[PDB]
């Protein structure tokens, strides 16, 4: 559900469907990355999956 | 009761009954059974005539 | 690297990912309730201990009256409601609306004169005094009707609720009270029989006023347990009438969140916030108070509700005014039953024993735990000898939801105090209120908030300063629905609804798919989520009924027969998921029952067998639930072999009389019959006509006719 | 049994479950289109969840069901079987030759006749055919194109004609009801589609009031549907000079008030004080509807500026040739000449904010809006508690 | 019209009811039982028409007297 | 019997390691779901 | 005089034909049945 | 066709349809494919000539 | 439809003339009182085309 909402929000921005873009990315949009963890006080990103 | 009177009786008969009640200073709302009786009386009279 | 789920909120707003915060997937908390009930009584009396303490001379139980009591001098909860202020709020509401009170009272009276006694059979479990337990509403009403017949009480046979309430009020005066009680006689076996028991007037009054208690275990999002109270049948009629009146009044009030439910409530919420945003002055601030009231029923005196009922019916017949004022009177003198009692054990002897409540004080208090020691030392003054607590002040949760909401809306609608440069308005619904205060700056906004808090404290309402907060308009929460910048996320809490409905195969499937489609419509469940929900539901549905795909190598009793059917029939796309058929449901066709969906794909033999006009698995008496799935949810199914029913887990008198009447007049099962004559004569006439028609058609033999007519004459109808 | 055993009759399902197979037919022959992933504006509306063969009130539905599938126990047919005689005979013929338990057929007929309505968020079409598939068509941030596999205009015209015929005479009510219950639309009196739809045009509401039916209690002023929110307005007579120079004695509302206002596809909130309009919030729906809403709310508010904006004359009548009250004369004058009070009303700076944006006199989404008017880029949902309160008919 | 009136003996079905010529008397059961006596109709009725004509006559009388 | 209150403990270390380990790909897959009907509308194609 | 139980008293039996009495009685019986279905029959109280 | 005849039989000088609903939905004017950026098509595998 | 003193007139000049004529007509028909009239001419005097 939540991830669906996330993807839908992205789709609201630009018209086409991004489920391939958020997961793996495409030639026009970089893969979507969240903030997932940390190490030595340095937060680390993480893929959509 | 007034809902039944509205459903089962025409607006004309209801108006005649209300006028008759007003002539007698009797409130139709406070005596819905009497209003129904007067409406039935008018309806049966019209049906006879 | 150390993972951290909370970091998701760094890249996402909390409201967007609010669904993940709630742990609505684990085991909900579940439970003796006597401790909680005693604590609730203790708190209820503590909040109003400064009131006027007297002794009821009708029942002998201590009573505490907080109304018109000392004005609180501390933030602690206060039940000291001033009657004049309540009447002022009611008068302001009346002025702000065109004769709303009169219209609501008249409509309540009209629908009351049309209501039947059997409406009391609805609802939940109810306290039964003939056994002093909790029994289903229907059984409790039937037992009280039966008992009343012995003491020269009638009106239930007279139909309408007016005679039933009249003879209920009469029953409180009979010098005795006879009824039937269950006697578990030893014979070793314990056989239950009916024993004609009698009780005095005081005992009957106490029984009628007693409120049974139970633990609210089903709660999901609260660590500490609350006790829910069930009332007797002698209060159900009056409470129902007052609740209907309050619903009529509050429905028009735009400030009331009840009784509208679903997208209507979201519409009201968004409309209200938009209205307040529009009404703001230039450069002023409209602050929203997210409020979550606590002790919402331990501070509301039933006397205030009596005053509200009298003021609401200012212009109405005296008889109706007296009738609708009985419920506040019964609640103002209520008594609370006390669970099943504490349990004392010795570990040096491996011994344990539960102590019934009547014996609470038969033991030296030095043996209970210190906490229960203090609880009993504080409960002693109000403890009845029979084992009940005298609980006059306050209310138990769930009784006057509509009336309490109306009082809250009355508090909201004052809209000003002292002509100060601000205004306020909001939404209130049964212990959850969201307020909006418009002013020219934050300081005046909180001046208004404080004024509203003080005004609430003048009616027994005490907003929780710990569970509430304030912010700028455009971001708040109401009844677990979150609003932020126009986005109202329906907090995804309908997840625990994808299990099989447990009524039968076809009906369970229809209910599940309709639930999925309704969730898609309402909660914004995405298409991928709906497809995965279909997948999971089909998995659970196949597992629960032991019917997987016929091709699959799973073993089972019915699975062997499903395998047989898989190749015994050519058309393999028409079988049902209950017959190991392939799933066909998708988003586009969740609104179509599958039987009609697969009708083309079936085989003539298969559809003939499954859709037989007569099925031993389908019975007429099983049709009761074909309309509404127990909330009454409408579902669409199809008659077939999979429309069966599960085995079961003056009773026989009424049951078989009704069953026989239905079997005679098949139209009765659908619409209410009409007639001013005894059931026996109607059945006799119908059966005589049916016998004559059966013979004339050759369906009955002559000896059969003569036997039937002899029986009918013996009945005394020929 | 599903594998072997007795083989039944397949005929009954062709017609008995007609509604379900019609649903399947509408799904199968439907044509799909593109998907628009952009945000979708949705309004909460009272919509009929499923199409109905012939919408009727619950009591008439039950009586019809009994008259269909319960030949016995049919004492004294009421004034409802003659209206639905065609439905009675059609369903009777269709269901004859079956062996299903009668209760199943009764419940299915109840579904097929009794209406089911709910509040739903909708955007676009609203017929039950589209509502059936609303779960797929709509979407918070996605929309799909769908085309599923009349009497209304005729009833509007008939009700208007009846109103015009009856008004000109004395005692209009009796004549109007006589014509209404003596009228017919190709198979049935007018109490077959009036009783079907909820509310409708003002003429239909007036006729329903003259007949026996329930009408939504929204206040109709011209085209505006008004729902009071709060405040009480004291209607007191006052002598006011009109912009034309004439002086008229009319009723004015002392005190502050607020109303939810609807007109066609335009919704809004209006807050007015005596002899002045204070605030108006609207959503962008349609230029024609927005102009109608603005002008009608202007006339209703009885703002002194509206009176001072008159330039022509007020002596109009109706098709029946009657002189109306000055309020409706002003309504007609301003609607005929929309650019009369708009020019002299005065302008107000644009609603500087995240979403609140103005609208000019030409109805284009242009800044430098009218004094008071505001257009919010949000959804205004109004008209709750449709109590259908008791209403009398003069 | 009338009550049970057992002179006809037992009740008769709709099919046997149709056999009776217009103006006859028959013994039937109304709703769930309720024996009654009925008379076959010789016409088709319209209560609305009757009420409307009665109102028309009443107002004609009122106007003529006025 | 006196009520038995839960112990007041401290932050462990196994919880974090399990949180990390259960959230990593493995060559082994167990979660399987039943099939659904063919998807003919574009919306259900996107959903698939 | 007509009653709700399908009986009547007429000063003259030729004043009304069979159809008129039958129709009035049918209307009265329908009213009675509808009232009973709405439970207004018992609540209803006559002209005395 | 009904809309066309209604427009022809009206009084306004213009010959412009005002009930665009059936006109739009009848000629398949809403079923036209939506053009997307070439990059997505290159990335996508289901887009074939 | 067309009240523009077109022909290279500065749009500000055309606005000034239009508002002057509108104020004149409003006062002549009585839409504005003498106070509003004088206030409008004051502002129009401040414009530069009056």
């Amino acid at each position: 559900q939540q991830m669906e909402a996330i993807v839908e929000q992205e789709s609201s921005i630009q018209g086409y469907d991004m489920t391939k873009a958020c997961f793996k990315g495409d030639r026009v949009n970089s893969p979507k990355t969240f903030s997932i963890g940390t190490q030595e006080g340095k937060l680390v990103k993480g893929s959509f999956g | 009761m007034d809902t039944f009177i509205t459903r089962n009786f025409q607006t004309t008969i209801i108006q005649k009954a209300k006028n008759t009640m007003a002539e007698f200073s009797e409130d139709p709302e406070l005596q819905p059974a009497m209003l129904f009786n007067i409406c039935v009386h008018l309806e049966v009279c019209y049906v006879i005539s | 690297m150390n993972i951290n789920p909370y970091f998701l909120f760094i890249d996402v707003p909390i409201q967007a990912a609010i669904s993940t915060t709630f742990p609505y997937t684990g085991v909900p908390p579940y439970s003796t309730g006597t401790g909680y009930t005693i604590d609730t009584v203790i708190r209820t009396h503590e909040y109003s201990n400064k009131g006027k303490q007297y002794i009821s001379d009708v029942t002998g139980c201590t009573m505490v009256d907080p109304t018109n009591g000392p004005l609180p001098e501390d933030n602690e909860p206060s039940a000291y409601a001033q009657l004049d202020c309540v009447l002022e709020a009611l008068d302001r509401m009346d002025e702000e609306h065109p004769g709303l009170f009169q219209a609501a009272s008249q409509n309540a009276m009209e629908t009351l004169m049309v209501t039947t006694v059997d409406k009391l059979t609805q609802g939940r479990q109810t306290f039964d005094w003939t056994v002093c337990r909790n029994q289903p509403a229907a059984t409790a009403l039937n037992t009280t009707i039966t008992s009343f017949r012995l003491n020269d009480l009638n009106g239930a046979d007279k139909g309408g609720l007016i005679p039933f309430c009249q003879d209920i009020i009469d029953s409180l005066d009979r010098p005795e009270m006879t009824f039937f009680s269950v006697k578990n006689i030893k014979k070793i076996k314990r056989i239950p029989m009916k024993v004609k028991d009698k009780i005095t007037k005081v005992e009957y009054i106490k029984r009628a006023l007693s409120l049974n208690t139970m633990t609210k275990d089903a709660e999901r999002g609260k660590l500490k347990r609350r006790a829910i109270a069930t009332a007797g049948i002698q209060i159900r009629g009056f409470v129902l009438v007052v609740e209907n009146l309050a619903k009529n009044i509050c429905e028009n009030l735009e400030q009331s969140g009840l009784p509208v439910g679903g997208n209507e409530k979201k519409a009201k919420l968004s409309n209200a916030v938009a209205k307040m945003l529009s009404n703001c002055p230039p450069g002023g601030i409209s602050m929203t108070v997210t409020g979550d009231n606590t002790k919402w029923n331990e501070c509301l005196n039933p006397r205030i509700f009596l005053a509200m009922t009298e003021r609401i019916t200012r212009d109405s017949p005296i008889w109706f005014r007296d009738f609708c004022s009985i419920a506040p009177v019964l609640f103002s003198n209520k008594i609370a039953r006390l669970g099943k009692g504490f349990m004392i054990t010795s570990k040096t002897k491996r011994l344990k024993a539960q102590i019934p409540c009547p014996d609470l004080f038969s033991i030296p208090l030095e043996r209970y735990n210190e906490e229960t020691r203090a609880k009993l030392k504080k409960l002693k003054p109000f403890f009845n000898e029979e084992g009940t607590a005298s609980l006059s002040p306050g209310m138990m949760m769930g009784m006057f939801n509509m009336l309490s909401t109306v009082l809250g809306v009355a508090a909201l609608g004052i809209k000003n105090i002292g002509n100060k440069e601000y205004l306020w308005d909001g939404l209130q619904s049964s212990d959850d209120f969201a307020l909006f205060v418009n002013a020219k700056d934050e300081e005046t906004c909180m001046e208004g908030i404080n004024d509203f808090y003080r005004t609430c404290k003048l009616l027994g309402i005490n907003m929780s300063k710990k569970k509430s907060y304030c912010n700028e308009t455009g971001m708040f929460e109401f009844t677990s629905m979150f609003y932020r910048d126009g986005f109202v996320s329906n907090f995804a809490m309908e997840l625990p609804s994808f299990g099989v409905a447990g009524v039968n195969e076809s009906a369970d499937m229809a209910i599940g798919m309709t639930i999925i489609k309704n969730n898609m419509i309402n909660n914004g469940m995405g298409p991928a989520t709906a497809q995965t929900a279909i997948q999971l539901f089909i998995a659970d549905y196949r597992y629960t009924y032991k019917c997987h795909r016929g091709d699959s190598k799973v073993e089972g009793k019915r699975m062997k027969i499903i395998k047989e059917l898989w190749e015994n029939t050519k058309g393999r796309d028409g079988l049902l998921v209950a017959d190991g058929g392939p799933n066909i449901y998708n988003l586009r066709n969740l609104h179509i029952p599958e039987i009609v969906l697969k009708y083309n794909l079936m085989d003539p033999e298969y559809k003939g067998r499954l859709l037989h006009p007569q099925n031993p698995f389908v019975g007429h008496l099983s049709i009761e639930g074909i309309k509404e799935a127990d909330k009454k949810m409408d579902y669409d199914a199809v008659s077939g072999t999979h429309s069966w029913r599960t085995k079961r887990n003056e009773e026989q008198c009424y049951a078989k009389c009704c069953n026989l009447f239905e079997a005679c007049f098949n139209s009765a099962s659908y619409r209410k019959p009409v007639g001013q004559h005894s059931m026996l004569e109607a059945m006799a006439h119908r059966l005589r006509m049916d016998a004559r028609l059966d013979y004339e058609s050759g369906r009955m033999s002559k000896d059969d006719f003569e036997k039937a007519m002899a029986h009918l004459g013996e009945i005394g109808y020929i | 049994w599903n594998t072997y055993g007795p083989i039944g009759d397949t005929e009954g399902f062709e017609r008995v479950y007609e509604s379900f197979f019609l649903r399947k037919m509408r799904l199968d022959n439907a044509t799909w289109g593109r998907i628009t992933f952009g945000p979708v504006e949705r309004v909460r509306k009272r919509v009929l969840l499923n199409p109905l063969t012939k919408e009727m009130p619950p009591d008439e539905a039950s009586n019809v069901i009994m008259e269909i599938l319960f030949p016995k126990e049919a004492g004294i047919p009421r004034e409802s079987t003659w209206i639905h005689r065609e439905l009675i005979k059609e369903k009777r013929e269709k269901l004859k030759g079956t062996m299903i338990t009668p209760i199943v057929l009764a419940y299915m007929l109840e579904r097929e006749l009794v209406a089911r309505r709910r509040f739903l968020p909708v955007a676009g079409a609203t017929s039950a055919e589209f509502i059936e598939m609303l779960h797929c068509l709509q979407g918070e941030n996605w929309r799909q194109i769908y085309h599923p596999g009349s009497r209304s205009q005729s009833m509007i015209v008939a009700c208007r004609k009846i109103i015009r015929r009856s008004i000109v005479a004395s005692n209009p009510l009796e004549l109007a009801v006589e014509i209404a219950n003596k009228t017919v639309i190709d198979t049935e009196p007018l109490k077959s589609c009036l009783a079907a739809i909820d509310g409708g045009d003002v003429a239909c509401d007036i006729i329903r009031a003259a007949l026996g039916l329930k009408i939504r209690q929204r206040q109709r002023f011209g085209r505006l549907e008004l729902k009071r929110i709060s405040g009480r307005g004291f209607k007191n007579d006052e002598e006011i000079l009109i912009g034309n120079g004439t002086i008229q004695k009319i009723g004015i509302w002392d005190g502050e008030e607020e109303f939810h206002v609807r007109c066609g596809e335009c919704r809004g909130i209006l807050k007015k004080s005596k002899m002045k309009l204070e605030k108006l919030l609207i959503n962008s729906a349609k230029k024609e509807d927005m102009r109608d809403l603005i002008i009608l709310c202007m006339v209703f508010s009885q703002d002194t500026r509206m009176f001072q904006g008159v330039r022509g004359e007020i002596n109009f009548l109706n098709r029946a040739g009657q002189l109306l009250s000055p309020m409706y004369q002003l309504q007609r004058y301003f609607l005929n000449r929309s650019n009369d009070l708009f020019d002299q009303w005065g302008y107000e700076e644009s609603p500087k904010a995240s979403e609140l944006h103005g609208i000019n006199e030409s109805m284009n989404a242009s800044d430098y809006t009218l004094k008071g008017v505001v257009v919010t880029r949000n959804v205004i949902d109004d008209f709750s508690s449709t109590e259908t309160e008791k209403v009398s008919i003069t | 019209s009338g009550k049970y009136d057992p002179d006809l003996g037992d009740f008769k079905t709709i099919e046997e009811l149709e056999k009776l010529k217009p103006g006859e008397k028959a013994n039937i059961l109304l709703y769930q039982g309720k024996p009654v006596k009925v008379v076959k109709r010789k016409r088709y009725s319209a209560l609305s028409n009757d009420i409307s004509q009665g109102i028309k006559r009443q107002r004609m009388t009122v106007e003529s007297m006025g | 019997e006196e009520p038995k209150i839960p112990n007041k403990c401290r932050v462990a270390a196994w919880v974090q390691t399990e949180m990390n380990l259960l959230s990593t790909l493995t060559s082994k897959r167990a979660l399987d779901l039943p099939e659904i009907g063919p998807d003919v509308a574009p919306v259900e194609h996107v959903g698939s | 005089i007509f009653s709700y139980n399908q009986d009547y008293s007429l000063s003259n039996e030729s004043s009304l034909d069979e159809e008129g009495k039958g129709r009035v009685l049918s209307r009265l019986t329908e009213l009675q049945a509808e009232l009973s279905l709405k439970n207004l029959w018992q609540v209803l109280i006559g002209e005395e | 066709w009904r809309d066309c005849v209604n427009t022809i039989s009206n009084e306004e000088m213009s010959n412009e349809l005002q009930k665009t609903n059936y006109a739009k939905w009848a000629t398949g004017d809403g079923l036209t494919y939506q053009k997307i950026m070439k990059e997505v098509a290159i990335d996508d595998e289901t887009m074939c000539q």
